[PDB]
């Protein structure tokens, strides 16, 4: 009748309604109109007696659910070991009908949500499916199910649709949704595949060679992931494989680590797979990395050893660069890597470039004569390339332990390279100091920098004197002027000649406030080329007159015979040549020897600066603790001698530092 | 794409399916297996289903829009029946 | 050609510039008068990149400004000559 | 909602003492006494 | 222009000239427009004028208002409870 509340019979709507339920179950054919009638045939029930009555429909529905579940339990039990096939047709003929029944009981629950154990008819029907699975099937089925997965090696393939429906049928029912799936299925499958890959791990390891074992297990894992994606739910993808890689690899890792020593000393794929497998292990990589470090130490040292007595720094630089290129090609090519292996390379070549033969360690000086050698004129090589070769040199410089002596040597390299016009490009030799500066910092390349600026300042200054020359009443040479602290060159200690220095020197007194200049004579030239156009070596040795012998004019003018006797050099080369000396008819180890000390005192100054810098910021330190921090600070300059820092302390306590009593070590600071 | 809604008095009401999917009962009706689309009702009169449909059109069209929301006229004698079928349609 | 003519054409020379002392490195500290002192070479703070602060003294001995300034605070006597420096 | 706002329109023309006697819907007169403002 | 209608014979809910409106009517009814006339309770609606000229006179919760053609030229209420 109308939608007015009518007391309707209890079997009239229940016969056609029940047969409609059974028609919705198994996706049987239901008519397009009776479905349009059932909602009325339920709303009419849930209203007027003159009280609601859905409590009956819920219970009766649950009864039909139970009976159907038990019927399909006897059919499923009838199936001899094919319970999962009729169970697949069961679930795939049960799910859509269950959801359609849940949509069919909308009003049954919209007036029932205000009264809720076990509401949500859909959740209750799936609860009855749970009542189908709690049966000994859950002991049988999984045992019968894993048996179709146990056929893993060469046991393929059953219907991924059927098994995927059986396993996927577990994660569907929930009001912790993965609880039933995890307890019923994930632990037995997990531990059973664990046993499977333990047994087959030992079975494979007894069979194959090392590289063949790694190849095989890699293929096995690559297949295993695809399998887990065919059968299982994604919620276990990370877990299942984590067992596999734990039993096939990392369960025998002593063996792999043992074959590593061999494999990293073969340039030959097996090592790439070695990285791949050891990486997914708790502790797989450290031994391999260690062995690559030792390998590179060996081959590297071997390269940089084959050059003895051959007096070539170029071969040493090119050799170290050769090794570095080799192993960068290696590590980037095969290891997907790296940073660890790269650091091992860096440590190894760090130990290669420092020799301890008895000298010592002969690395920085050679790396100074490589630069000095590569910057000279050599009239030869080609520029637009020298800057490339230096760009390579940046690395071999990077690895040097003592950058200290490299600096102090390159200072004299540059000094002689400038004060005698030996360089090839000012624009380039600046860019070299730019390289060293971007490698170390401002402190390292300062004396080099303004040591390079005094040539520009000296040029402009020479111009200014060229103006001041003729700028008074009445009225030929050019001078370099140097900042006198950035220049390691010494005087190496005769009266004024033709003169002309003072008529020029009054300029430098009036132009600067109080600068005191000192004249160096050790590096002063003259004018060559006798008149007879084409050797002509006459710059120093200002004597200029008989023709007279050497020991017959021992009575020279006011000058000492310290270096005079070593230069009496003009009667040796061309022009004077004791019996008879006739007129012509035509045309550094010891320096370094005593240079080895300025490095020592510069280290004393540097460590002194470290002492003050540290003792001011932090207030007090014990005698041990200040050291290792002086060390921490002066790391990249050089490894400082502990024999020096203590005496440096005992010097600074005479100036900034006080110490009271040594019961517990203690060192305070004084303003 | 288009569904029909028939009242107990005989008046048909054709409208797109999504306009009818507003009430949970009707979206449970078109969810009926068989393919099933046309729908009838043998208990709701026409003077009520017409008001229910006119109620659908508003909140299908005008919701979260930019305008001053007006009120809703309901006749003082069908309001009982409209309330009843409103309880029926779960809307 | 000629044997004894020796006409003296183009000359050259090179020289360093410093301040008006000997000096043996500004005895207050043991660094050069034209190279950074202890507090500045160690402080790693702001300073002029070529001449930090050259301080001439009216007593005709020049030192680094803040060396003889800190020493000037702790005791007014001049170190080299045991007198009052400026 | 049509149901609840029709409830609200009806409660403006029905005494609070006639929420059971109208016999509108037997699963709804239990809701006629549960919807304040 | 943005107007709802109540075209009746059947009452269909759908939503620019009169011709395109007859297309919208032709949507499910599937009949050409030359077989349809439109009347507003006393008048004849022409095709040469747009819908906006022939509005916002019909709210969406209660809008307002089809004479078909049989051969050539077009020819030829809810309940109430007690
Ligand atoms: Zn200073
Ligand atoms: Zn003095
Ligand atoms: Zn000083």
């Amino acid at each position: 009748m109308s939608l007015k509340p009518r007391v309707v019979d209890f079997d009239e709507t229940w016969n056609k309604l029940l047969t409609t339920i059974k028609a919705v179950v198994m996706l049987e054919y239901v008519e397009r109109a009776t479905w349009n009638d059932r909602f009325s045939d339920i709303y009419a029930l849930c209203v007027a007696y003159p009280e609601p009555l859905g409590e009956r429909l819920y219970t009766e529905t649950k009864i039909f659910l139970e009976n159907h579940v038990r019927h399909l339990h006897k059919r499923v039990l009838e199936s001899e070991e094919q319970v999962l096939v009729m169970y697949h047709r069961y679930w795939e003929e049960y799910s859509k009908g269950a959801d359609y029944m849940d949509c069919l009981y909308r009003y049954l629950n919209t007036q029932f949500i205000k009264k809720n154990p076990l509401m949500e008819i859909g959740e209750l029907a799936l609860d009855m499916w749970r009542k189908l699975m709690v049966e000994p099937l859950q002991a049988i089925l999984i045992r019968m199910l894993l048996r179709e997965i146990k056929n893993d090696r060469g046991g393929e393939d059953p219907n991924q649709k059927v098994i995927h429906g059986v396993i996927n049928s577990f994660v569907h029912v929930e009001q912790f949704p993965l609880k039933f799936y995890q307890e019923i299925f994930e632990s037995p499958f997990l531990t059973e595949t664990g046993e499977y890959y333990k047994q087959e791990a030992s079975n494979l390891l007894q069979e194959s060679n090392c590289s063949q074992y790694m190849e095989k297990v890699l293929g096995r894992l690559k297949d295993e992931e695809i399998r887990c994606r065919k059968y299982l739910h994604p919620s276990s993808y990370t877990k299942v494989i984590h067992e596999c890689q734990q039993r096939m690899v990392a369960d025998h890792l002593q063996f792999l680590h043992a074959e590593c020593h061999n494999i990293i000393r073969q340039e030959k794929n097996d090592m790439a797979n070695m990285y791949v497998l050891l990486r997914a292990v708790s502790t797989g990589l450290p031994h391999m990395i260690q062995e690559l470090q030792n390998h590179i130490h060996d081959e590297g040292l071997r390269a940089t050893s084959n050059l003895t007595q051959e007096n070539m720094p170029t071969l040493f630089v090119e050799s170290v660069l050769e090794v570095h290129g080799k192993f960068v090609q290696l590590i980037n090519t095969v290891l997907n890597g790296d940073q660890h292996f790269m650091s091992a390379l860096d440590k190894a070549l760090t130990s290669v470039v420092n020799y301890r033969e008895p000298s010592v360690c002969k690395a920085p000086e050679l790396l100074a004569k490589y630069c000095d050698n590569l910057l000279k004129k050599s009239a030869g090589m080609t520029e637009n390339e020298v800057e490339d070769r230096l760009t390579s040199f940046i690395t071999v410089f990077k690895y040097i332990d003592d950058k200290d002596v490299f600096q102090k040597f390159y200072a004299r390299m540059l000094a002689k390279r400038l004060i005698h016009g030996l360089s090839m490009s000012m624009d380039s030799e600046e860019a070299m100091i730019n390289k060293l500066k971007q490698a170390c910092g401002y402190e390292f390349t300062s004396k080099l920098h303004r040591m390079y600026t005094d040539m520009s300042v000296s040029a402009d200054l020479n111009n200014k004197f060229n103006n001041f020359i003729k700028n008074q009443d009445t009225v030929s040479f050019q001078i370099y002027v140097l900042q006198a602290g950035a220049w390691p060159l010494t005087q190496a200690p005769p009266q004024e000649l033709e003169k002309s220095v003072q008529m020029f020197e009054l300029f430098y007194s009036q132009h600067f406030s109080g600068r005191k200049l000192t004249w160096l004579h050790y590096l002063c030239t003259g004018e060559v080329k006798m008149n007879l156009k084409p050797v002509a070596m006459v710059t120093t040795y200002q004597m200029a007159v008989s023709e007279v012998s050497y020991k017959e004019l021992q009575d020279s003018t006011q000058m000492n015979e310290k270096e005079l006797t070593k230069t009496i050099s003009l009667l040796d080369v061309k022009m004077i040549n004791e019996s008879s000396f006739s007129l012509n008819m035509n045309f550094t180890p010891q320096e370094m020897e005593q240079t080895r000390s300025a490095v020592d005192e510069d280290r004393k100054m540097y460590l002194q600066a470290a002492i003050v810098r540290i003792m001011k910021a932090r207030k007090v330190l014990r005698h041990n603790a200040l050291i290792q921090e002086v060390i921490s600070q002066s790391r990249a300059r050089f490894n400082p001698s502990i024999s020096m820092i203590k005496k440096c302390i005992e010097v600074l306590i005479d100036k900034y530092i006080e110490r009271s009593q040594a019961s517990a070590d203690e060192y305070s600071y004084v303003a | 794409m288009y569904v029909k809604l028939i009242s107990s008095d005989g008046h048909e009401f054709i409208v797109k399916r999504e306009h009818a999917l507003t009430s949970g009962t009707i979206k449970a009706m078109l969810s009926g297996p068989g393919q099933a689309n046309e729908v009838n009702f043998r208990e709701i009169p026409s003077h009520v289903l017409s008001k229910v449909c006119m109620y659908f059109t508003y909140k299908v069209r005008y919701t979260n829009s930019s305008t001053e929301i007006p009120e809703f006229p309901i006749a003082p004698e069908i309001a009982l029946e409209l309330l009843m079928a409103a309880n029926f349609l779960d809307c | 050609a000629k044997k004894k003519r020796f006409e003296v054409k183009k000359w050259n020379a090179v020289a360093l510039w410093a301040w008006d002392i000997v000096v043996d490195n500004c005895a207050i500290c043991r660094n050069h008068i034209m190279d950074l002192c202890i507090e500045c070479q160690a402080n790693q703070a702001s300073a002029t990149s070529e001449e930090c602060t050259v301080a001439w003294g009216v007593c005709n001995h020049a030192f680094h400004f803040h060396c003889i300034s800190r020493w000037l605070k702790t005791r007014q006597v001049c170190p080299l000559d045991n007198r009052e420096w400026e | 909602t049509l149901k609840e706002r029709c409830l609200q329109v009806v409660r403006s023309l029905v005494k609070p003492e006639n929420y059971r006697r109208l016999d509108i819907v037997r699963s709804l007169y239990e809701d006629l006494e549960d919807h304040p403002n | 222009m943005d107007v709802f209608l109540m075209i009746r014979r059947t009452t269909i809910f759908t939503d620019s000239t009169v011709f395109e409106l007859k297309r919208i009517v032709e949507g499910i009814l599937k009949r050409p427009p030359d077989e349809q006339r439109l009347y507003k309770d006393d008048q004849l609606l022409d095709d040469g004028k747009t819908l906006g000229e022939c509005s916002q006179t019909a709210r969406p919760q209660a809008p307002a208002t089809l004479a078909f053609r049989a051969d050539d030229t077009f020819e030829a209420p809810f309940s109430s409870p007690p």
